[PDB]
RNA sequence: CACCAUGUUCAA
RNA sequence: UGCCAUUUGUACACACCGCCCGUCGUUGUUUCCGAUGAUGGUGCAAUACAGGUGAUCGGACGAAAGUUCACCGAUAUUUCUUCAAUAGAGGAAGCAAAAGUCGUAACAAGGUAGCUGUAGGUGAACCUGCAGCUGGAUCAUUU
RNA sequence: AUGCUGUUGCUGUUAAAGGGUUCGUAGUUGAACUGUGGGCUGUUCCCGUCCAUUCGGAUGACCCUGCAGCCCGUGAACAGAAACAACGGGAGUGGGGGCGUCCGUGAUUUUUUACUGUGACUAAAGAAGCGUGACUAAAGCAGUCAUGACUGAAUUAGAAAGCAUGGGAUAACAAAGGAGCAGUUUUAAAGGUCUAUUGGAGAUUAUGGAGCUGUGCGACAAGUGCUUUCCCAUAGGAAUGAAGGAGGGUAGUCGGGGGAGAACGUACUGGGGCGUCAGAGGUGAAAUUCUUAGACCGCACCAAGACGAACUACAGCGAAGGCAUUCUUCAAGGAUACCUUCCUCAAUCAAGAACCAAAGUGUGGAGAUCGAAGAUGAUUAGAGACCAUUGUAGUCCACACUGCAAACGAUGACACCCAUGAAUUGGGGAUCCUUACGUAUCUUUCUCAGCACGUUUUCUGUUUUCACGCGAAAGCUUUGAGGUUACAGUCUCAGGGGGGAGUAC
């Protein structure tokens, strides 16, 4: 009960099969312009903002803690988006109106399981970077 | 309505072989549907069969001798070159030991192992295994 | 009645393979001709004419004995209808029930039934004109 | 190609219908051009006349082509 | 056939 | 009040001391509507019109300056169209967050069987009327 | 990776998904048929004549594709019929008749397309890879060897369309619709029409070649008998067939199918007429409510509006919604029967059409009963609910509108194959793989050569407990969800994790 044969039926096959890629969720993202217009990012990587202020988000059920993260505000577009900090301290290397450098994590926008509603993350604060502040290879200027 | 009359005769036959009959009765027949089975008697896959005349188009009465697996139809007749037997021989036959892939070409209706022989095309009717 | 309807009704007249006539009939090939050509100057139609041949004279198919059909030799001779028989009793039929509605506004049914009988009707008509049975300019009535 | 329409002076539309084969559905698709070509008075194409056309030099905006042999019906 | 509503968060 | 077996229903499984629905509060988020405000380009065609090209005259010293007309046409300004962005009192919808409030609608005949359509009512789940459905709690009882 | 975009190759009863039903265009798909030939030569039983009596006996079967020549259907010949499909300005200075080519030009009646086999043309870099110890390799095209030698840089795939050519299965385009139709030669005669030679060229000019038509005449055919056929005592017979595809016809019909008229049936209410007297009603208990100005009850009747109980069911009709008294009517519908007619007219469908339960809307009617809203009782912690008493819109009809269902079988349409046993509805028919066989019951002075039944066939419809097979299972199973990784009969619609959301524009 499902498709069509005949020798001469692929305009038939042609139209049937580009209206149901448009159900594909990869394939609808990869072809509208809602995609990247609405993306924070402007549709590439690791955009860079300015630390507005530092919130702690509380983590959803079963886990309890509060994540340290912080709203920054995109320089490209002056979008204002919360990202988060990874690691033990790590608000310690974040003062205000600091330029960080923020990419994505995991799992292209769609907030990496215990953290409500962040889908960013800290990947270099002062153009020095994050994971380094850590780890002590190196500390911040000024 | 009816569109395809080997289609037909062809999908009577293997449904009445995997039954375990001993004989089928095809309705309708064609010039088209003795010549596929002229191929399965010349291979043994069937035996004697017989064309009962109407003055409408005749029966076929096919006596099964246990050895077909599976004969079925291609539809669309597609078009095959001679370049092409290896490919089809890979998707509706079960190896390439045996079975055969019916082409119907310019030098009649064969097999595909006729037709190779012979560095034809043709367009494909049908296999029978 | 199986284009209009779910009617799988099979009920058919059976054709003899023996397509000779029975050697007991001694009537001629010219009579046949004469009494098919008369019946129409009768007002029968080609369909009426076998049945009372069929019935009373024993001819059991025309073509057997004469060997052209009953509507050949009416269009030989030129006694064939102006439209088919076939279109005739489709518009005949859609013409009685046009002036049973027009009294009767509210007859669901027929008014159903008529939609059926102008689809048979626009359908042979389509028909009867590319085989050049029928003018081009012909046009059902309603 | 097949005479579409003989409407204007001296110039009929012709129409090419081929099978367009698509190599990932396996089948073929109805496609059509129509071409506009002149008409000599030589000839009188009704519609649906298989005609044989040749190439020439531009005659107008459309024409390129030129009847030579007219097959009817 | 009168009335008979509800029991915090993870975990075992 | 409890316990044991069989049958049946279940959205229950640490198992009815279960599960679970909506309004309402608190926090955070993304949309939409909205008087009004406003931005960047297109297209449309309207005038004005820089320059030039061709022509016509001109003829200082053959041939410059300059006339005049036609044509190509930048730019300016206005008129609507159209695409992409944007501020907004107010009015909403949705989603997301450790344990706030009100009931208890659904799951068992969930205690008025559920549900579909529609129409009207209500803090809120919802109730009610009419015709359907069993995915029902009946495959069954003038032989 | 992902048969999670499915052409190969996905799902759609319940997981997301078949669209309410029909008609219907574009579209895609579409039944059979005109045929591939032949000859020669190779390559021990059992059936009977004597014994025995509900059981024995001695006594006609079977066994030994390969090459050549075909008027290559059969006619008809022993080149004629059948079937076939003129330029020297030419050719390396023109290779006395025949033969046969080459080149170019005239006159004569027509078959393509897809497919398929071979070719012809198609830049490197890149891909594939042939050689080669740049120290290996990624590379590169180079180099290798004993007053210079063999030099190498091979080859192949490269989308479609374009070009040439041969193969003719399958399909396709086109045309036809068959009364709409397409006698060959010998011979001499009549009339009449607009180039080559005579040395050239010009101008006149009759003859003649070959063709034009109206005849007579000599042969041979004819796919339809003219030694006929009609009158009376004038070409008309040559056409595949009739699809267990569609259409139409004719016939007794069949049904809660539809429209229209009348007429019935009890019942719920409401009335008066007759009587009664003390409560009825309602509930789990009550209370709102009715009642000595007479309720409830009982009897007959009347009015009005709905509705057709039991019979009424795994019954019928209809495309789906839906349809249930009767009688008179109108147009239909399917099935069945048929040696009637037709001859591919079909299948399915974007767009487009017409129907579509209930609620709802508009305008008129109607207004009995039930009754969203609302009002009173009660239950309750609360009760805006269930329960009781009411009661508006509605219910019902006419004419318009709407088009929102669990519009269901949660199952698209059309074909095909498919094991079994009870039934049921309508129509019809009988009473070494076998050359055939069985008939009862009871009603019967007029819609009566009748009605129902019994046994058996068979077509169409609605189903049931039962073989494969299938499915994750529940379950499905000639009524498929079977015939599916052994995956292609045709067309069509929808789905792609849950939401937001059937929301916003
Ligand atoms: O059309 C029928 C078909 O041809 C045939 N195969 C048959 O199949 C059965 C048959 O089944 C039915 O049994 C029914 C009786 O209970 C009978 O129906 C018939 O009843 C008679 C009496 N009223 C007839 O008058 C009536 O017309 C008829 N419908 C059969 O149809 C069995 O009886 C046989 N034993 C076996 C057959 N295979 O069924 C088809 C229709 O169902
Ligand atoms: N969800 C984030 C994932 O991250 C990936 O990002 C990158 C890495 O996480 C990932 O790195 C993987 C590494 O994790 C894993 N342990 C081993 C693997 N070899 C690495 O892969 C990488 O390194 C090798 C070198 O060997 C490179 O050759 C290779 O091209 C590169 N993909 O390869 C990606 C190339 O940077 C995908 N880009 C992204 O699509 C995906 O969603
Ligand atoms: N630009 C329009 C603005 O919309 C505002 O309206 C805001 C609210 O009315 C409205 O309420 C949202 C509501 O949509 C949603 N259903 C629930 C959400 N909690 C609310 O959110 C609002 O209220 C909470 C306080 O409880 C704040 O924490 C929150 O930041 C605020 N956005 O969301 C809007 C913003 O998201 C105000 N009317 C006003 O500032 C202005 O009209
Ligand atoms: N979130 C969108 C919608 O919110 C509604 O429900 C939301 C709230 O009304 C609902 O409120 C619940 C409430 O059910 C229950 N009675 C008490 C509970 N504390 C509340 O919880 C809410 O509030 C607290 C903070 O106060 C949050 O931590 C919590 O995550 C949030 N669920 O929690 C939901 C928020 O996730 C709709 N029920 C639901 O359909 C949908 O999830
Ligand atoms: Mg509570
Ligand atoms: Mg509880
Ligand atoms: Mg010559
Ligand atoms: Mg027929
Ligand atoms: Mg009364
Ligand atoms: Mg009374
Ligand atoms: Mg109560
Ligand atoms: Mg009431």
């Amino acid at each position: 009960m499902t498709k069509t044969n005949g020798q001469n039926a692929a305009r038939k096959l042609v139209r049937l099969r580009r209206r149901n890629r448009w159900a594909d969720k990869g394939w609808k993202r990869a072809h509208t312009f809602a995609a990247k217009k609405a993306n924070p990012f402007g549709g590439s990587s690791h955009a860079k903002g300015i630390v507005l202020e530092k919130i702690g988000v509380g983590a959803k059920q079963p886990n309890s803690a509060i994540r340290k993260c912080v709203r920054v505000q995109l320089i490209k577009n002056d979008k204002k988006i919360i990202a988060f900090v990874p690691n033990d301290g790590c608000l310690h290397f974040i003062e205000e109106n600091d330029e960080v450098l923020v990419s994505g994590f995991g799992r292209s926008g769609h907030a990496v399981g215990d953290i409500p509603g962040v889908r960013f993350k800290i990947v270099k604060v002062s153009s020095v970077g994050l994971y380094a502040l850590y780890r002590q290879k190196k500390e911040k200027p000024r | 309505t009816m569109m395809s009359v080997l289609a037909n005769a062809l999908r009577t036959i293997a449904s009445a072989e995997r039954r375990g009959k001993r004989q089928v009765l095809i309705r309708p027949s064609s010039k088209v549907v003795v010549k596929f089975l002229q191929v399965m008697q010349k291979h043994g896959y069937i035996g004697e069969f017989e064309i009962i005349d109407d003055h409408r188009a005749g029966k076929i009465v096919v006596n099964l001798n246990g050895r077909l697996n599976k004969c079925g139809a291609i539809c669309p007749r597609f078009d095959c070159a001679t370049t092409d037997y290896e490919k089809w021989m890979k998707n509706i036959l079960p190896s390439r030991q045996f079975g055969f892939v019916v082409l119907t070409t310019s030098l009649g209706i064969m097999d595909h192992e006729e037709a190779r022989s012979r560095n034809t095309g043709g367009k494909v009717l049908g296999f029978f295994y | 009645v199986r284009m209009h309807g779910n009617g799988r009704g099979k009920a058919s007249s059976a054709l003899p393979y023996r397509r000779t006539p029975p050697a007991w009939l001694k009537i001629a090939s010219r009579n046949v001709v004469k009494m098919v050509c008369k019946s129409s100057r009768k007002g029968m139609m080609p369909s009426q004419i076998g049945m009372e041949l069929r019935d009373s004279m024993g001819i059991a198919q025309v073509k057997n004995v004469t060997g052209r059909k009953i509507l050949r030799i009416l269009k030989h001779s030129g006694l064939a209808p102006e439209i088919p028989e076939d279109l005739y009793f489709l518009v005949k039929r859609a013409t009685q029930m046009r002036k049973h509605l027009e009294r009767h506004t509210t007859d669901r049914d027929t008014k159903y039934r008529l939609i059926l009988v102008e689809s048979r009707i626009h359908r042979l008509a389509r028909y009867y004109k590319r085989v050049k049975q029928l003018p081009p300019t012909w046009k059902y009535e309603s | 190609g097949i005479v579409h329409s003989t409407k204007m002076h001296r110039t009929i539309v012709i129409r090419r219908n081929y099978l367009h084969f698509i190599k990932k559905y396996q089948r073929y698709q109805k496609r059509h051009k129509s071409l506009a070509v002149h008409c000599s008075p030589a000839f009188d194409p009704k519609q649906g006349d298989e005609v044989v056309v040749g190439q020439c030099r531009p005659l107008s905006k459309t024409i390129r082509y030129n009847v030579l042999e007219v097959v009817s019906k």
